[PDB]
């Protein structure tokens, strides 16, 4: 059965917050109508949708994405009159004479993608001799910083960084609007954290940088199985995401007794799991070598006296 | 028999019943010595206007000799008995009673217990002193008490039942709403705002158009003799249940519905017909006072009213009962919107205005009330000012008044809450749409203007007569994201946009157009100047049209008094200016009341097909009435008032009525002049005996068979009597 | 449609020719051509105005437009569409459309909750001239044609026309039992002759009562095509003014004080439910909306109540429009029993939350049996969710004037209940009173029976029988009193619907506690 | 200035959820009304109450406490028709014939507190003779297990253990509801928890014993220190005691590369703490073998690569 849906930037029918313990968890193939606040939309571009309870939880997930705002561009114009743009909706901008778009065009159409614009709208200047842009955590293969139209330049990133096309070495060509692709050094991003039932996590992004950290939380009478904090790295998220389940089903880590070691270290321990404590060489045990996680408690750990 | 109800509805304060002077309990013996029990010989209410009861309740202004108090706050009385009261042996209570069918659980029979201390929020009486045969009480009313004129009785308990005072009309007590008491739903925490929005009896109404804001005074006169009884009579004529009159929401919801008369029910017959046969023209009234007294004395709808007249009369009603209230004027109001956030203008293919299809109109200004109250029927944070438009509009329940709609709900677009919020939101947040009605019958959206509707919203400033801009209390700064969030929230909850403005975009040409109309005195020629400016390296040819219309202030046109066409060529980066002279002889034969003119300038750019379109209004200036005073300005002394008026036209004015007013200085007076020759002046003089001290105002108005909506005023300091 | 049609108001509708009909738009597709002739598949907007439209065909030329003359044979009625997924009245089940729109014979439930009675009612929404009469009701309402596309507003305005205040309404309400110069409300067989009498006489019909108003309004809704049903609530707290408390007053000795007891609970009451989505509210409040065409004092005045969302009422979510606090209070009020002491103080003796809205019923789909729908209006009694709904209603302006906070259960552990056997009009019948002592104490009790003839609104006319008992309960025991009620006591006195109401009240002499019970019955 | 309040089980005025970025953060001496849902109430027992903005954030604090439910009372009765009770209101219950309450009387009063009723409503059967309970880590003064009305039992605890009153040897009285104090031996009872600031805990009680898990939390703009779950062993609290802070910069559990191990899992990894990684059999380490926590971020870990 599916627990209480934490709708993000939105709500379910508002009696369900009061009558939570009556209605939830819901049965599979039951449907539920949810909606976005103003300035937000569901991924289809609708203000309201039905989600459905499934073996996968609530599907599609009750997530409302923020509308893209009108861009701050110069040397050009925006054809569209509106201030805010729906997710999956598109918008037109164009250049003054002597300028070309971010896509190198006279005019460009951009889409507000699943989060953010498909390109940054800007009208730049015809680069007779393009200028190589700044390249933090990387190097160009030459001392040159200015190049003619149809000249090319190649660059390489530092240890643990990737080029704008996701390689570690990359080449670009000067054209009458700038470079054929823009040089940059970048890091791999961790995948979107899906909405959980019965709780939430506070720092929300479409994807996360290496060194981004996320904290999880639960609503009352539900508890977060697994870690309080999770971190992103270029290899991905380290732990599995924690879950707001019932009861506790989790114990804090034991001490290691003086003169001793354990059969399995762990990030977290759960009900029915054993930590087994072994004395060091030339030491002898007193108390149980076994301790077990039980109702969030442990049995008292052993002692290791000199042999 | 009568099976609908166990007792008839208690819905008239004018109605009474005869409570027994003795109620017997058990088998009462022959010849009981009832004189051993207390008997009431007199009751004192300390009701004099200089005394603590009226002074501490802020009810000393009313021209009424009975006791008037505000609910939820204590007041003194004294009872004199046949012998000293003896708590060991004497049970008695005060009773407050209202209507013909009073019941205790309905709050309309109120027994006041004698108590040791007054409990917070409860009816109770504390004995503060005893001396000889007299008991002095401090009485507290409940802060949720019914508002109206209560009968009062004193009742003594005995082993043989109840002995009670006979009907004594000297003791009847008005209980009103209490802005000063923290527990009242109408509580207002600021002293200067209570002074203005409750205790001030002279208003200012803002009219004209937003570039030339005109002003006039209005006598609310809520303290004048018989106005409070007339406000009770309005609720009795509504047949409003007395148990409901404790609620400021329902008093506002019902009282506003009584102001506009549909049929022979209600205070004012609405008319905008410019003729006003068999009644008084809506632009002639100086105040609410003579309207309400004409209603109370004739028992029939007064002829005639318009939006600011309804707002003035409803403001008197609210301030009289003690709900804090003000008029607000919205400039460029999208009235009769039916919750649509779009007003349509139709154009011919050549870009001229199609007058045949253009039947929506934007009012140059519109007036409604705000009433201050908490909203226990809504979620947290929607208290404070409630918009109530007493003018009828097509609504969720047919054609009716709108509100109380929370102003705080309107600003944020939370139009899911009651009452009528989508219709009030659309007055201030609609857009203009310009549509080419092509000859093939198709409609193409050429241009959109989201900036025109509700361009300013104003009210009288606290303690002075300048305008206070309150536009930001109704909507966020225009073009910012918070205006978009408010709009999107309104669209979630039943505000409407019939036409999708997605097939409309910035002009291809990058040509700007704007025009200025100079302000003018009525009967003078004036200049209108149109400018076109090119922001491009292209060369354009433009055909442009001016249509000038005489309109009522509701924007309804009567005649197109001037029409002109211009052909303009703009060179690269250049501009051009066209000057148009409008002559007095083009408009002077044809003006409506309030002397309002409306101009459309529209054009089509030949090389890009783009349409340029703008519209503006002017109101012609009319000279004020001159008021003068002679003799001593002292309360109770005779003072001489001179009202002078000079005809501004080139015609003889006929059946001219001049009106004079000023609450506490003079009753409503009026004077009839058979004719006034073209350049001539008239004088009227009265002797008036002012009865209120401090700063006061005289107010005058003029009307006739042709000219009307002409005003004047004078501030008079009146000295206190010796 | 109408005399002043405008395109932007939706009352003039040019239908464009198109290669394909779009979803949610007016248009016409040329599906076939045959010599002089063209066949169109026309589609109307799912938000279209409901009413009778004039039709024209118009041909464009360089010189102007050429149009067909007025042809009354082509006038087209456009109605609400429960079968279309885009319509605001869409109903997602065919048996429910077949019942709540296409069924023309209703069943109305009356009597009392222990002895429920049924009668048929001809809605007759299809009969000759009834559709034109529903349009005439909106024309007499002076309802703007651009507002007739909205099922909320058609329900809100149509319901206000059913009960006539002065002229200008379908039925004059009366409960006087005399019905001079009219037809008794209990005579009518169906809506058809009421509506055609209104349409032809052009003045209010004499007379109606709650099921007559509900019968006529159910015809009106089903005729325009809004899905609708009547519901009967047993023990309805009508005229509540959003207070959740009905007061019964007692004398000091425990007898009922008939001088002060003026709140009355209707043995049953009828209102309509109409089916629609609610785009004026936040999500979760569509489906059945309660509309009561019987006037009471609400926030506007003495008027019909609703449409109130039934899904809002179940959750106590009464901040939403229209009139929801007054509809909630009809199904959720308590009884309070108050001693009015000789010293003029009032003391709460006992409380009963179980009596009001004990059962709510409607006709079942595909048969004449009742369907219990009580659980659609309120949660199971004595459970936490009833309290959550009550607290939500008290946040949004429902009221409890008397604090029962100091009330406690009777420490005597005595309990009392009584039964009336069902009877035929003009037969004698037995009333049995039972007492049980669940304590080792002996008690003595004085108990009173008051038997009253009443209208079904609970309003009494006379006390036809009264008796007193003095009783001993010996420790941990039980005792029973019996009464025979005869035909010669009540038969000269009965009102329409033959309703009787019994109060049994008792004061325990030793503990001073009051026991109070009341039951209706209908002969 | 004060941030957007996170009202658990409650709400502020509904427009603040949409207009958040306009209204917040909010200036000092602004007053903000809030309310609890049905079934919940503020600290004062109100449904609706005001907070005020201060240099320390919101005050009074926006929390909503669940109403205590009527008990499923064994062998007893209650005075009231009520299902739910206000925070810090109280309720009266009593006994069936031959039974005695949790407090040993015929009747008992209980207060609704943050975690439930002040004592569990229950009636024990009422009788004459007491039985001496099993005495873990002690011995009785006599072979007798059965004691009559107002008889007494004396007992002594093991070396370094203490009685239920904290003596080494103790005596207690038999009464018809049971013992006046129950005979028991323990180590010295776990300390009465040190009340933290800017946070709070569950299982709130005056004294604790081996097990008895407690969970701590911080309030908005503060972050916890120590574990959330703590439990005492008979030797004392583990971990030692938690603290709240609005600047916590502590890491998640240490990231583990595939084919690697670490020297010990600590209960904490603060800013400046280090972990050493060792690759498993047939693998060698790429990057630094040590990793560090700084600003609540782990330094991105090494990789293990085949020999």
């Amino acid at each position: 059965p599916c627990g209480f849906p934490h709708v993000e930037n939105g709500r379910i029918a508002q009696y369900y917050y009061t009558f939570k313990s009556f209605y939830f968890p819901m049965s599979i193939d039951k449907k539920l109508s949810f909606f976005c606040l103003a300035g937000y939309t569901t991924e289809s571009g609708r203000q309201e949708e039905q989600t459905t309870c499934t073996t996968e939880g609530w599907s599609p997930e009750p997530r409302c994405f923020k509308k893209c705002t009108k861009p701050d561009l110069s040397n050009g114009y925006i054809s569209d009159v509106k201030l805010l743009y729906k997710i999956q909706e598109n918008m037109r901008y164009g250049c003054a004479s002597g300028y070309k778009t971010t896509g190198g065009k006279d005019e460009e159409v951009v889409q507000c993608l699943s989060d953010g614009w498909s390109s940054q709208p800007t009208c730049r200047k015809e680069h007779e001799t393009c200028l190589a842009p700044e390249l933090y955590n990387g190097n160009y293969s030459t001392t040159q910083k200015t190049f003619k139209v149809k000249d090319k330049v190649q660059y390489e990133c530092a240890t643990g960084y990737y080029t704008a096309g996701g390689k570690k070495t990359e080449e670009v060509e000067c054209l009458t609007y700038g470079w054929s692709l823009t040089p940059k050094c970048t890091k791999l991003k961790c995948s979107s954290l899906r909405l959980i039932e019965n709780g939430y996590f506070h720092p929300v992004k479409q994807t996360y940088e290496e060194g981004d950290v996320v904290q999880f939380f639960c609503h009352e009478n539900y508890y977060l199985s697994g870690s309080d904090l999770i971190q992103c790295y270029n290899f991905g998220w380290y732990p599995e995401s924690p879950v707001c389940e019932g009861r506790r089903n989790r114990c804090p880590p034991p001490p290691l007794p003086i003169n001793s070691k354990i059969q399995t270290h762990s990030t977290t321990y759960r009900h029915g799991e054993i930590v087994h404590i072994e004395c060091e060489l030339n030491f002898e045990i007193h108390g149980s070598a076994e301790i077990r996680c039980e109702d969030g408690k442990w049995t008292e750990p052993p002692k290791c006296i000199e042999g | 028999f009568g099976g609908r109800r166990a007792v008839p509805p208690n819905n008239s304060n004018a109605a009474e019943d005869d409570l027994p002077t003795v109620e017997l309990q058990g088998v009462v013996p022959r010849g009981v010595n009832l004189q051993e029990f207390l008997n009431v010989t007199s009751v004192h209410l300390f009701k004099e206007r200089w005394d603590t009861n009226k002074v501490d309740h802020h009810t000393d202004k009313y021209e009424n000799n009975k006791l008037i108090v505000r609910r939820g706050q204590s007041f003194y009385v004294q009872i004199d008995f046949s012998r000293p009261y003896d708590p060991r042996r004497d049970l008695f209570r005060v009773e407050y009673v209202i209507g013909r069918y009073p019941q205790e659980n309905k709050g309309t029979y109120i027994p006041v217990p004698i108590v040791s201390e007054l409990q917070s929020g409860k009816w109770g009486a504390k004995i503060v002193m005893r001396e000889d045969r007299s008991v002095r009480l401090s009485i507290q009313s409940s802060p949720k008490c019914i508002v109206g004129k209560f009968r009062m009785y004193v009742a003594v308990w005995t082993p043989y039942g109840v002995l009670r005072t006979s009907r004594n009309p000297e003791t009847d007590t008005y209980i009103l709403f209490n802005p000063w008491c923290e527990d009242d739903a109408v509580y207002l925490d600021n002293e200067k705002e209570r002074e203005e929005y409750v205790l001030n009896d002279i208003g200012v109404i803002f009219y004209g158009e937003v570039n030339d804001i005109k002003t006039r005074s209005w006598s609310y006169g809520q303290f004048e003799d018989g106005i409070l009884d007339t406000c009770l009579y309005v609720m009795d004529r509504a047949q409003m249940d007395l148990s409901g009159r404790g609620n400021p929401i329902k008093v506002s919801r019902v009282g506003s519905a009584m102001v506009n008369a549909k049929d022979d029910e209600g205070v004012l017959v609405g008319s905008w017909d410019n003729i006003y046969a068999y009644g008084v023209p809506p632009s002639a009234w100086t105040g609410s006072v003579d309207i309400l007294l004409e209603y109370r004395s004739s028992e029939n709808p007064v002829r005639y009213g318009q939006c600011w007249v309804f707002a003035g009369v409803f403001n008197t009603f609210l301030r009289c009962l003690g709900i804090p209230a003000r008029i607000v004027t919205n400039y460029f109001s999208a009235h009769d919107n039916d919750a649509n956030l779009q007003m349509d203008i139709f154009l011919e293919e050549d870009g001229n205005v199609n007058s045949k299809l253009t039947k929506d109109s934007v009012w140059n200004y519109h007036c409604w009330n705000e009433a201050w109250m908490t909203r226990p029927d809504l979620p947290v944070g929607f208290g404070g000012w409630q918009a109530v438009d007493s003018t009828p509009q097509e609504n969720s329940d047919g054609m009716y008044r709108c509100g109380p709609a929370s102003v705080q709900a309107i600003k944020h677009g939370h139009v899911c809450f009651q009452f009528d919020a989508p219709f009030v939101f659309a007055e201030v947040n609609s857009d203009l749409i310009y549509i080419t009605a092509k000859k093939d019958g198709t409609h193409v959206v050429e241009n959109v203007d989201a900036t025109h509707i509700g361009k300013l919203i104003v009210t009288k400033q606290i303690g002075g007569d300048g305008m206070m801009d309150i536009t930001d209390t109704y909507k966020f700064q225009e073009g910012q994201e918070e205006e978009r969030l408010a709009l999107e929230t309104a669209l979630m909850y039943g505000a409407k946009k019939p036409l999708n403005t997605e097939g409309v975009m910035k002009s291809r040409s990058n040509v700007d157009m704007d025009f200025e109309v100079e302000n003018a005195v009525l009967g003078k020629d004036f200049k209108l100047s149109i400018t076109f400016r090119n922001n491009s390296h292209n060369r354009y040819t433009i055909t442009a049209y001016l249509s000038a219309n005489i309109t009522f202030y509701t924007g309804v046109p009567k005649a197109e008094f001037k029409k002109e066409t211009f052909d303009v060529t703009l060179e690269p980066l250049s501009f051009k200016k066209e000057a148009v002279l409008i002559q007095a002889g083009e408009y002077m034969g044809q003006l409506l009341e309030q002397a309002s003119l409306h101009f459309f300038v529209t054009a089509r750019i030949n090389e890009t097909r783009d349409v340029l379109a703008k519209q503006k209004s002017t109101v012609l200036t009319i000279p004020e009435i001159i008021i003068k005073v002679r003799g001593t300005q002292v309360v109770g002394s005779d003072m001489t008032v001179t009202v002078e008026f000079t005809n501004p036209l080139k015609e003889t004015l006929r059946n001219v009525w001049v009106h004079l007013d000023g609450p506490g200085v003079t009753r409503p007076m009026k004077k009839m002049f058979r004719e006034i020759r073209p350049n001539s002046t008239v004088q009227w003089e009265e002797v008036c005996r002012p009865w209120v001290s401090g700063h006061r105002k005289l107010i005058a108005s003029m009307s006739s068979d042709s000219l009307r909506h002409v005003y004047g005023e004078l501030d008079v300091q009146i000295q206190r009597r010796p």
